DNA sequence: CGTAGGCACGTCTGCTCGGCTCGAGTGTTCGATCGCGACTGAGGA
């Protein structure tokens, strides 16, 4: 039931074997011959055309890679509930400054 | 890392292109580099060594911008540092400039970060002793692997 | 030697520019107007500054500089042209710095500007305090830069702290306005279990940790251990830290400075430390020769407390006398060359013992006279003139 | 300022490679007139003209990373550039599977570990279309 | 007609709060020997 020399020697020999296989393969000048849900994603899009129209586009994504990246943003944006917020902050700063100026007028 | 000398293919040359033109060398020696045995530890993301390297790299860049300044009170601009490090929040850049510099709003040197008169700007060997190039390579390996995993 | 001379009178100025040194009563423009003590200290400071240049730019690059100078000179030495090329055998400062910059790519112009062109040494006064809450070591290093021989150091400074987890080096940046340097400290888990404490080299030893503080892990601190500046350090450790630094350090200059600092602490633990140094072969012999005189001074300071015989007498009879006769010395065999030096230096320090009446005891004088009478040198292959001369001393 | 030099490898047909090699090792500026390189605004297509004879070229991506290393004493080597592209003369087509050396052949297919979960750009375009829209309806689907 | 006293941004200042890393410190588990009594063949009364 070795817990000491057996493990150490086994690791050492596997190390020498891999080192020696890599050296040989790499220095070879031999020529080498040239050789979960199963569910797709479909999106419906509603847009307005020039003049007056309301066409709807149904687009199906069968690439599971595109799927993963697409959904992950929605799930994030669904939990994410901004230029508008920055504008609101600017309005807040303006109001605060006006209030401070009113305070200065009251003091003087 | 173990390297293995191979002769070049008989068809391949090396073209060095610059803005002015193309230049051609032949090559005769090409090594194949095996699996590397790392001697430097790449830090992890958000590690203490990682944040220390980011802070020290920003400080070294700020010192070298102060050395390059020709004004007799050495002065730099903030948006040079914001062009170099655009992912940095400006609170961290102002933290690095808080000691060793001060902001002049009015008069001469206005909208510049002049160097403090009591502050001795470090010499070239001290700035070299701050950050090592191998630490920069370890940081670049960390952020490239961060991108690939992400 | 150089810090004593430069604090005594002005300073030695390597490479003056033509007066450049007006603090001293002769002119340094010519070698034949220099004082002889200034000439001796000039050569001494020159070789220490070259050791500093080796510290900044490594020893193999230094030997490459010297080989490049010699090779230019020996290609010059074979030409016949009357000095078109014979002046490559003459070195200058600018040529030496240019050859250094050629072989290394680093220039040493701050080090040259500080230790060559400026003529001063630095004085360091250090004191520490251990913050138990944040586990840090707050050093306090202040310089005396207003003395006549001194100058102000603004570079980096190495400090070596021996804690229970081992020996750690730290680099401190000592700018003009700097006073407190907070360095971090490690665990104290080698006091939880008895494990060996690892030293500056790869080895580890058993230490008696009964004298150490319970709250601090750090065993000793050394400011600038490698002598990388031209400095005089005055560090304020605790006496047990000086005793640990005397016993378990693997550096002879730290053992010597702990011997030098143990003269202010005449406690019996310091007597035990110096006596354990004296008994210990595999200590460097010039440390034991200093511990003799330190033990004599400590013994003179703790009269009306000293228990047994006079200092080093029982140790002399244990090391150098017969097993059957304690007062008869062994016949002289000087073939070891370290117990010869220790044997000829131990009565010289033992004679500095004094009683409560300020007179040398008649137990040490009788011991020295019996060392003189029973001296037999018909058996060693070496002469006895220095040992007998030290007996007269 | 300094701009990092951009080195790539040029692979020629073997007879044309022999003529270009002889003209390079000769060293006259006669080679300069003989060998020209025209890179098309596709970015992955070109002509290499050897002795005024046009050859069709493709700039391909190499599977490994090469690095040019210069030396003065043949004991210490300084890295000068990274090479990752080759202008072979005679997208998926612009990716080369083999490496330059003989042991590295079919490296991308066999000696490269592949970890998997263009696509990101397509997802960004889809998000932009959703933004320009009014109502979006989504369902993970089954076979249909 | 001119001419000095009030509104928007930009960048920095400073304080507060929450989160993340990291190592010291402390308690918990598990193989590694140490010792005791016993098992079991073995050469002389």
């Amino acid at each position: 039931r070795f817990s000491v020399a057996e493990h150490q020697e086994r690791y050492k020999e596997e190390c020498q074997r891999i080192f020696d296989l890599q050296n040989k393969v790499l220095s070879s000048t031999e020529v080498l011959s040239t050789d979960a849900t199963g569910r797709c994603l479909k999106i419906y899009r509603t847009f307005r055309d020039e003049e007056g129209k309301e066409y709807v586009r149904c687009e199906t994504v069968r690439k599971p890679a595109v799927i993963d990246a697409y959904v992950r943003i929605r799930t994030t944006k669904d939990e994410e509930f901004h230029r508008e917020e920055m504008r609101k902050e600017r309005r807040r700063i303006q109001e605060q400054l006006r209030r401070l100026k009113r305070n200065q007028e009251k003091e003087k | 890392a173990p390297i293995y000398l191979h002769k070049m293919p008989e068809t391949d040359f090396l073209i060095i292109r610059t803005r002015q033109g193309y230049y051609i060398r032949e090559l005769v020696d090409i090594f194949v580099v095996g699996q590397q045995c790392p001697l430097f530890e790449v830090p992890g993301p958000n590690s203490k060594r990682a944040n220390t390297h980011i802070r020290d790299f920003l400080q070294v860049f700020i010192y070298r911008l102060f050395w390059k300044s020709k004004d007799r009170p050495r002065r730099i601009r903030m948006e040079d540092i914001k062009k170099a490090f655009p992912s940095h929040s400006e609170s961290s850049i102002r933290k690095r400039l808080k000691l060793c510099a001060d902001f002049k709003r009015t008069g001469m040197d206005s909208n510049w970060w002049v160097l403090k008169s009591d502050f001795r700007l470090p010499t070239e060997e001290e700035i070299r002793a701050m950050v090592s190039p191998e630490q920069c390579c370890a940081y670049y390996s960390m952020i490239a692997a961060e991108q690939r995993l992400k | 030697k150089i810090v004593a001379y430069e604090l005594k009178t002005g300073g030695v100025l390597l490479h003056p520019i033509f007066n450049p040194a007006s603090h001293l009563h002769f002119s340094i423009k010519h070698p034949h107007t220099l004082s002889w003590e200034y000439y001796s200290m000039f050569q001494c400071k020159a070789h220490l500054v070259m050791r500093l240049i080796e510290n900044r730019i490594s020893m193999e690059f230094m030997l490459q500089v010297f080989n490049k100078l010699l090779s230019l000179a020996s290609t010059a030495s074979s030409q016949k042209f009357q000095s078109h090329m014979w002046s490559q055998m003459l070195v200058s400062t600018s040529g030496f710095l240019k050859s250094i910059s050629n072989v290394s790519g680093k220039d040493i112009q701050p080090l040259i500007k500080q230790w060559v062109d400026q003529s001063g040494v630095v004085k360091f006064y250090g004191s520490f305090a251990f913050n138990r809450k944040r586990n840090v070591l707050e050093l306090e290093i202040k310089q005396d830069y207003t003395s006549p021989g001194t100058q102000k150091y603004v570079g980096p400074l190495k400090v070596t702290v021996q804690e229970l987890d081992g020996s750690f080096n730290h680099t401190l940046q000592i700018e003009e306005n700097s006073l407190k340097h907070d360095i971090p400290c490690h665990s104290k888990s080698r006091r939880n279990k008895k494990k060996k404490i690892p030293l500056m080299n790869g080895e580890e030893v058993d230490m008696d940790l009964s004298a150490m503080d319970a709250d601090s892990p750090l065993l000793w601190i050394r400011i600038d251990p490698d002598m990388s500046v031209l400095r005089k350090v005055e560090f304020e450790q605790a006496d047990f830290m000086w005793q640990y630094q005397l016993r378990y350090e693997r550096d002879v200059v730290a053992q010597q400075e702990s011997i030098l600092a143990l003269e202010k602490f005449p406690t019996p633990a310091s007597r035990l430390a110096l006596t354990d140094i004296l008994e210990q072969e595999q200590c460097f012999y010039r440390v034991r020769m200093s511990a003799c005189f330190c033990l004599a001074k400590i013994a003179n300071s703790m009269v009306s407390t000293w228990t047994g015989p006079p200092a080093m007498k029982s140790l002399f009879t244990r090391m150098f006398c017969c097993k059957s006769c304690p007062n008869i010395v062994k016949t002289n065999n000087f073939m070891s060359f370290q117990s010869y030096f220790l044997q000829k230096t131990m009565p010289v320090a033992m004679a500095l013992l004094r009683d409560v009446h300020n007179l040398c005891p008649k137990e040490v004088l009788t011991f020295i006279l019996d060392l003189i009478k029973y001296n037999d040198n018909r058996k060693n292959k070496f002469s006895d003139n220095y040992y007998r001369a030290e007996m007269i001393d | 300022p300094h701009e990092l030099e951009s080195q790539f490898i040029l692979r020629l047909p073997p007879e044309y490679a022999s003529t270009v090699r002889r003209a390079v090792q000769s060293g006259h500026v006669n080679l300069k007139d003989r060998l020209t390189i025209e890179l098309h605004p596709d970015g992955r297509h070109g002509i290499v003209r050897v002795d005024r004879v046009p050859l069709a070229s493709k700039l391909v991506d190499l599977p490994c990373v090469m690095e040019s290393l210069k030396t003065i004493d043949k004991k210490t080597f300084y890295k000068t550039a990274d090479i990752c592209q080759m202008l072979v003369s005679t997208e998926k087509k612009f990716i080369w599977n083999h490496g330059i050396t003989l042991p590295l052949k079919n490296v991308r297919k066999r000696r490269f570990r592949k970890t998997a979960k263009d696509v990101e750009k397509e997802v960004k375009r889809l998000l932009s279309t959703d933004a320009e829209a009014v109502s979006t309806r989504w369902e993970i689907i089954a076979e249909d």
